[PDB]
């Protein structure tokens, strides 16, 4: 039998539900998220790491000139340097004073460090929703399985088949374009590749982590040898990589909003709550049972001993019934003004049993149902003491529900007497004119 | 192996949770919000300070230091009688919803 | 759980009172005094015989 509804979108608090169908008596359906996954679509573009420039042995021409040729090299340069005359250990190196040459040689190439720290560079395309969902019913115990998030996709769980509807909200934590390094992710732009402004985030880019091919621009310079030693001197300005690991703003992990808990590997977006989920479970007919077989229940009144205003089940109330035969029965409240702390009941014969609810009212005029009979319940609360709990809340805050009775009462008469003398100054108009209208005829 | 800072000591208020924390090293507190407006704050402590936050109905979770991150909820325990004489049943209303008695009123 | 009252200033008679926590039974407190002593911060000026 097919069972259709609208879950919240919240993981720790479960769905409570009783299925009716004619004929038949009642069932207690619960459902209960664990995982709530967003996962996007992601194809990476390009990695950054320090670089590491590498210079050739220069040549030193004695009496003679050099020329060289664009060699294929990222960030390749080169020059030459006439009249160096350059000293070593054991005397000078060559013969023709005021006529030399050196070469200096010099070209930008990735670190070792690289397969290490690098940044990941994504690109995010909108993808899958999966959930992992808790079910039971009736008298089976809780089992899970992994269902999806679409309309299209039943999941075989228990002997029913589930079918969990899609996202109302299409919100997603991600940007386009994703920065990954380490473990947290980050909202950033790209270069895109072409371009680098050789100082903040491009200087360095590389298609894979192994790639042979490598786009470098970092001001690399050449600069004189001096006063006749040999070395090749470069200008060039520091890593953007390192750059960015000092100017760096918080990760997205401590800035995304309803709690969304981000996850790496898959690149999930993990625990988030927004929005509602529909739901559709065809149960099947062997967990229903007849109306024959259920105890019928009579004389039913109801006494609220406790309430309380605060989270968690801060509420307390005893019922008295009239059954009659012993069995089980489940408990449901249909409004929101009260959830249940528990499902079923050890009836016997004329006894009386006590439950454990939730509201966030001061005056809660809920109503339950025990063994398909009709029992309303009404009482007062107490605001608590607690200032701060580490525990979400189990029931939902209502606009209404903090009116408590004097102020309805003071209500009442600022719109009801009010709005009515109005009504009786204006009736004293409908009548002015037929007493003036029996002057004349 | 990194430092542990010293924990903070935690007081609530009415919709406000207090932290007075200690260090002996520069030490990094970030906090956030788990509504729809994350309001996301950063600092780096190196003296004895005491900071102040508004939590809401909603939520807060802050971490300090290389500590796992706490999530805290403000519960409604208010600050008057709503049964009674009018001057005390407006003050119950005004603590609770300040931006609907000032307007209803 | 904190509970607040104010006691008189009686030394034989004690002090009753009924804690009320929300979601537990109320629990029995009795305060007693036993004494109550004022003492004084004195500098001693002179002897005299």
């Amino acid at each position: 039998y097919e069972h259709t509804a609208v879950m919240p979108n919240k993981v720790g608090i479960p769905y409570k539900a009783l299925v009716e169908r004619p004929g038949y008596a009642p069932v207690h359906l619960q459902i209960q998220l664990v995982n709530t996954r967003i996962i996007p679509s992601t194809n990476l573009e390009y990695i950054t790491c320090k670089y590491k420039t590498k210079v050739p042995s220069p040549v030193v021409k004695c009496c003679g000139a050099t020329q060289c040729t664009s060699k294929p090299h990222p960030d390749y340069q080169c020059q030459v340097f006439s009249g160096v005359y350059p000293f070593m250990w054991g005397g000078a190196y060559c013969f023709c004073d005021t006529e030399n040459t050196q070469m200096s040689e010099a070209y930008v190439e990735r670190s070792e460090e690289c397969s290490i720290d690098h940044a990941k560079a994504y690109k995010v395309h909108t993808g899958t929703v999966q959930a992992m969902v808790n079910i039971t019913y009736g008298s089976v115990s809780w089992r899970s399985a992994d269902v999806y998030v679409n309309g299209e996709t039943p999941a075989k769980i228990g002997d029913a088949k589930l079918i969990i509807g899609p996202l109302s909200s299409a919100w997603s934590p991600f940007d386009n374009k994703v920065v990954v390094y380490g473990h947290e992710v980050y909202n950033y732009d790209f270069p895109e590749y072409g371009t680098g402004k050789a100082g903040s985030f491009g200087d360095l880019q590389s298609r894979t982590s192994t790639s042979n091919d490598l786009y470098a621009n970092t001001n690399l310079k050449l600069q004189r040898p001096q006063a006749g030693i040999v070395h090749t001197p470069f200008t060039q300005v520091p890593s953007g990589f390192e750059r960015w690991k000092k100017d760096k703003g918080a990760p997205l992990n401590d800035v995304a909003p309803f709690g969304c808990s981000i996850a790496l590997e898959p690149l999930r977006a993990e625990n988030c709550a927004v929005g509602s989920i529909p739901i559709s479970i065809d149960i099947p007919d062997a967990a229903f049972t007849r109306i024959s077989e259920t105890p019928t229940v009579s004389d039913l009144e109801c006494k609220i001993t406790e309430c309380t205003y605060a989270f968690d089940f801060g509420g307390i109330a005893t019922v008295a019934y009239k059954s009659s035969k012993a069995g089980n029965c489940p408990i449901h409240s249909p409004s929101g003004v009260a959830v249940i702390k528990e499902n079923d009941v050890t009836l016997a014969e004329s006894g009386s049993f006590t439950f454990h609810f939730s509201t966030a009212n001061i005056h809660p005029a809920f109503k339950l149902q025990v063994c398909t009979s009709a029992v309303t319940c009404k009482g007062d609360c107490k605001p608590p003491k607690d200032h701060i709990v580490d525990y979400p809340a189990q029931h939902t805050e209502s606009f209404t529900s903090a009116i408590s009775a004097t102020a309805w009462s003071w209500i009442k008469v600022l719109v009801g007497g009010t709005s009515a003398f109005i009504v009786l100054g204006l009736i004293a108009t409908a009548v002015v004119a037929l007493v003036l209208f029996f002057h004349r005829h | 192996i990194a430092t542990l800072a010293p924990e903070p000591l935690v007081e609530h208020k009415h919709r406000t949770l207090i932290l007075h924390l200690h260090p002996d090293h520069p030490t990094l507190l970030t906090t956030r919000s788990l509504g729809s407006d994350a309001n996301p704050t950063r600092q780096w402590i190196e003296r004895p300070t005491t900071v102040n936050f508004t939590v809401t109905g909603e939520g807060l979770e802050y971490t300090w230091g290389n500590h796992p991150p706490k999530r805290v909820w403000a519960q409604e325990s208010g600050e008057g009688n709503p049964h009674g004489w009018p001057h005390e049943v407006v003050v119950y209303y005004y603590n609770r919803y300040p931006l609907t008695t000032i307007i209803g009123l």
